[PDB]
RNA sequence: AAAUUGAAGAGUUUGAUCAUGGCUCAGAUUGAACGCUGGCGGCAGGCCUAACACAUGCAAGUCGAACGGUAACAGGAAGAAGCUUGCUUCUUUGCUGACGAGUGGCGGACGGGUGAGUAAUGUCUGGGAAACUGCCUGAUGGAGGGGGAUAACUACUGGAAACGGUAGCUAAUACCGCAUAACGUCGCAAGACCAAAGAGGGGGACCUUCGGGCCUCUUGCCAUCGGAUGUGCCCAGAUGGGAUUAGCUAGUAGGUGGGGUAACGGCUCACCUAGGCGACGAUCCCUAGCUGGUCUGAGAGGAUGACCAGCCACACUGGAACUGAGACACGGUCCAGACUCCUACGGGAGGCAGCAGUGGGGAAUAUUGCACAAUGGGCGCAAGCCUGAUGCAGCCAUGCCGCGUGUAUGAAGAAGGCCUUCGGGUUGUAAAGUACUUUCAGCGGGGAGGAAGGGAGUAAAGUUAAUACCUUUGCUCAUUGACGUUACCCGCAGAAGAAGCACCGGCUAACUCCGUGCCAGCAGCCGCGGUAAUACGGAGGGUGCAAGCGUUAAUCGGAAUUACUGGGCGUAAAGCGCACGCAGGCGGUUUGUUAAGUCAGAUGUGAAAUCCCCGGGCUCAACCUGGGAACUGCAUCUGAUACUGGCAAG
């Protein structure tokens, strides 16, 4: 079971993600997170300082 | 790297003095030097004991301007070598040529020095040197590239060095653009308001 | 003398001849803890004649393989279990 | 993809096998004649067999077909045995 | 059986050669029997780019060793018999 | 067209759908490169100060759709 | 001459406390992956997963100074033809360079890769005797003379092929017999016994079909016997986990004699005979290449074992042997096996756990590169050829380090941003303006080291059959770069061509406004969010670190929380329910003695480098490197006899 960080919804009712270890303890069973900026399940839309975790490319200029 | 963008500002966090931006009008004048920086500089500090230490390892890191990956190494050296660590570390740090040309007064701020070493205007033992950090051995010739005996950065810093500088452990000559680096520090030969025993305390666990 | 394999040992069995069974008690300190402690190394030695019995003390020396495990030959009996 | 250049080595070694095998046999039928000559029990016919063996083995030794200390072992063990069955 | 031949050590176009009595049928910085000298083909603005033990060489040759094509040329380089 | 640094790993010419060997490709030839896995049809590959994109781009769109699921 | 001050703590249980105790945290490390970003150079590393199949090319040859020989090519060349007027062209000639194939010689058993097996029937450490060993090297001794075969070639004849086959011929340094036959070989000795080859370079005289005997040197070859180096073997000690694995073992344990290996050995065997192993953990099952060493740590300890280096096991999967000095063969054979390929449809082929690369696996890992030049391996008389070892370059911020990203001046404190008790602070000398300068990058010129060597030449130490040949000291002259237009150096523009990432409640350095109102959303822990949120989302400001930064994974520590160094047991987890007692642990007190532990000493050993230390060099450093010292151990001898153990008497 993986938790999915960030807002801008989950994606991928039936496709491929990369997962990573890690708890968020208040749920039951979570041992994993998905890396939103990796493979699919798109980097979390918007945001401007918390970017590296949950990928957001340098916001353009 | 080369750590730039807002230079007396970094010093005002360090929250006493520092040997920066020393050409002209800076030393409380057109810069505020005390208070503290930013929007929450008017009120007094929270601090922390981890703070006082880390901020003084930073201070001394900033008065010589090196990076942590170098400083981690100078700590390694002070431990690695047979002499007392905190004192020896100041020594080990000082033996760097880029501060030496500065100690010669061939610049009057280190960055002036560091540029003319790196942009290849200095020669040590008559041999072309641009390694800025370079180990100057105790008893070495310092000499400056012929072409460089004339930059506004050279001439002005020579008069800045004039009746300012001539220490115990180097001796210097202005017309000849020359210096004799005498030795490295023991305890006595270098300081400022700096903490040495607090950093060894910090680096040791 | 000067480099030969010659040892002393306790005899713990004689039951088939020409074999003989010699048990060696060795001290070593246990390598982490200290305590000099025992392990008993047990060795095949050529008998030739039933000169040895059980509880005896013998001397054994290297003499190159004669049968499997069995490369030592018997020298002298110090003490014979006084049977 | 093919065999590098092993071919000529490959063929020779069979010719050589057959060649060895023949003289190895030549001696073998003789080694067997010696023990069957030990069983026939006679010193005279069996030492005559040993005397027949002493030229036969040694050239096998020299030319590398039994070589080493191999000759020697065959030579000796059987030679004495004839004497233990005088 | 062995050789006296050079072994290579150090780095990309500043190699140091280190001079070695070694087994014939093993790597040129495989296994070895005695280390018998040092050679630097970088002599540049330095001395001590050749140091070698004559006594060992002589030991090795009277028992039976070939000295290599470059090692015979280190002999040519040591120049103490001219 | 991407603006990326390339190597043409080796080049092969096609006879049937079997592979004939040449070792370079000059003007007015057709061929295949071996590997070189990133590129998509309509990409232009050019000299070190490249013609950047050639005109080409234009082909038709897909008339009828079906949904797929694997078994 | 180097050991030498690496032996931090914090938050969490309660109203609050001291304790007890688990969890989490700040450190260092990586063969790493990923997100966000990203300038240069150096150096170093790059499939850990499927040892999973592999397309394509390449990773092992070489001697014509062995031999029969003469398709090839090439040259010289006899004669012709065309005639050009002596040149172009033909035929034929091994004449000569030269050599495809073949016979035959030596190297494919070395180099390289891989870690599946295997708990050492190989390994690590020392100690062993029963042993073999091509070159190489030391010494002696010999090499006399002859026979036949057979490749090729050449005819024939099969096969769409792969690969043949039927027939006849010819050599050797291939084969074979013969001579002779030890300091050898077997053995009481008597006695028996086996060997080899020339070939080449040259010739200063002779013989002579100057074919060639021969003369002269080089060199090759054979017997013995040591050398050296390698390899076979052995014994003891160390080595992962389980006893919710406790009885295993008869070729097993031992002997006797025959057999056999290069050698001792149930190694094998027939007789025997009755053992051997095991709680000091056999056996069984699980897991596992080892070791130097790496990491971590004060140390002790713990972790760890293609990064390099020794060792060892493996070779499509499985068996067996050949050949040879060497193997049971990494590009051999044979068979079986699973899988694949040609097709001819009859029958045959093949092994990327070599190098590069494909597909498949997976989070994840490279170039179908340059070159024999240097180094070193191979063959060679040597020139020479051969080298996906080996050097480099290619490709990845994967690590480690160096170095850059202008520098100084510069407000009376500018727009913009932000808060604002609206006073004003801040962002900030930051910015603009100013003066100076240009590493690297970009661009033009010059350019170290790696180059040592070999060839051919006179002479000459010198065999000296004179001044040949050979041979070598030097001397002689031309002459060796894969990288590569490399470092390095000079010059020319310009403030220009170039900085990110994360963090700011406490732990933990650093802080506020505004966006939401149990949500949206953060969490390594503690927790926060339910109307003014220092957590959440963004703006300002701030801190940390930087060509990176963060994060999740992984080891150790922190952890004294599996404690030997260094814990505990009334109640917190914790003493057997009680006792006897076997094995084992432990031993009052004395004399003597022995000399196992014990300790000192000496000598051999602990590969290289690594670690550590003192030097040195690449503009430093990363790095690379000379010697020191460590190399915490074993070995045997001598020694010290208090202590303990042995042993005899109290």
């Amino acid at each position: 079971t993986s938790y999915i960080g960030g807002e801008g919804h989950n994606l991928q009712e039936h496709s491929v993600i990369l997962i990573r270890g890690g708890r968020v303890k208040d749920l039951p069973g979570v041992r994993y997170h998905t890396v939103r900026g990796a493979l699919d399940c798109s980097g979390v839309k918007d945001r401007k300082q918390a970017r590296s975790k949950y990928g957001v490319k340098r916001p353009k200029a | 790297a080369r750590y730039l963008g807002p230079k007396l500002k970094l010093s005002r966090r360090e929250g006493t003095d520092l040997f920066l931006k020393s050409g002209v009008r800076a030393i409380d004048t057109k810069c505020k030097i005390e208070q503290a920086p930013g929007q929450h500089g008017a009120r007094k500090p929270r601090l922390s004991d981890y703070g006082v230490q880390l901020r003084e390892k930073q201070k001394v890191r900033r008065i010589y301007g090196v990076l942590e990956r170098q400083f981690r190494n100078y700590y390694k050296e002070a431990a690695r070598l047979k002499g007392n660590t905190g004192e020896n570390l100041l020594a080990l740090l000082e033996g760097r040529l880029d501060n030496v040309v500065y100690r010669m007064g061939f610049g009057a701020t280190r960055a002036e020095a560091r540029q003319l070493v790196s942009h290849k205007a200095i020669m040590v033992n008559g041999r072309v040197v641009n390694i800025a950090s370079y180990q100057v051995s105790p008893n070495d010739v310092v000499s400056i590239r012929e072409k460089a005996k004339k930059q506004s950065r050279v001439k002005a810093a020579l008069e800045l060095a004039e009746q300012r500088e001539k220490p115990t452990w180097l001796e210097v000559d202005a017309g000849k653009m020359e210096g004799t680096f005498k030795r490295k520090p023991e305890r006595s030969d270098l300081s400022a308001d700096i903490n040495e025993h607090l950093i060894v305390e910090l680096y040791s666990k | 003398t000067d480099k030969i394999r010659t040892l002393q040992g306790r005899v713990v069995s004689d039951k088939m001849e020409k074999s003989i069974v010699v048990a060696i008690e060795r001290f070593v300190k246990h390598p982490i803890y200290g305590k000099f402690i025992k392990r008993t190394t047990k060795l095949h030695v050529h008998d030739e004649n039933n000169e040895c019995g059980i509880g005896d003390v013998v001397e054994i020396r290297e003499c190159r393989p004669l049968s499997k495990t069995k490369s030592w030959t018997l020298v002298r009996v110090v003490e014979k279990a006084v049977l | 993809a093919n065999i590098k250049s092993a071919k000529k080595r490959a063929i020779q070694s069979e010719k050589a096998r057959k060649h060895n095998a023949s003289r190895r046999s030549m001696m073998r039928t003789f080694i067997k004649k010696v023990y069957a000559a030990i069983e026939a029990g006679d010193k005279a016919a069996a030492q005559k067999a040993f005397n027949e063996m002493q030229p036969i083995v040694d050239r096998q030794a020299a030319k590398g077909l039994i070589h080493k200390n191999k000759a020697a072992r065959h030579k000796a063990n059987l030679t004495a045995q004839i004497n233990k069955l005088a | 059986m062995v050789t006296i031949r050079l072994a290579r050590h150090g780095a990309k176009k500043r190699p140091f050669y280190q001079v070695v009595v070694a087994d014939s049928r093993n790597a040129r910085n495989g296994r070895f029997i005695e280390r018998v000298g040092f050679f630097n083909p970088i002599a540049s603005e330095k001395e001590e780019g050749t140091r070698l033990d004559l006594d060992r060489i002589a030991h090795w040759v009277g028992q039976g060793a070939t000295i290599s094509d470059r090692v015979a040329a280190l002999i040519k380089e040591v120049n103490k018999a001219a | 067209v991407k603006a990326a640094r390339e190597r043409f790993g080796r080049i092969v010419q096609m006879h049937a759908n079997k592979r004939e060997e040449i070792k370079e490709v000059r003007a007015g030839d057709i061929a295949a490169a071996i590997g070189l896995k990133d590129v998509t049809t309509g990409d232009t590959l050019c000299d070190p100060d490249a013609p950047i994109i050639l005109e080409r781009m234009e082909f038709p769109e897909p008339v009828i759709s079906i949904a797929v699921e694997p078994k």
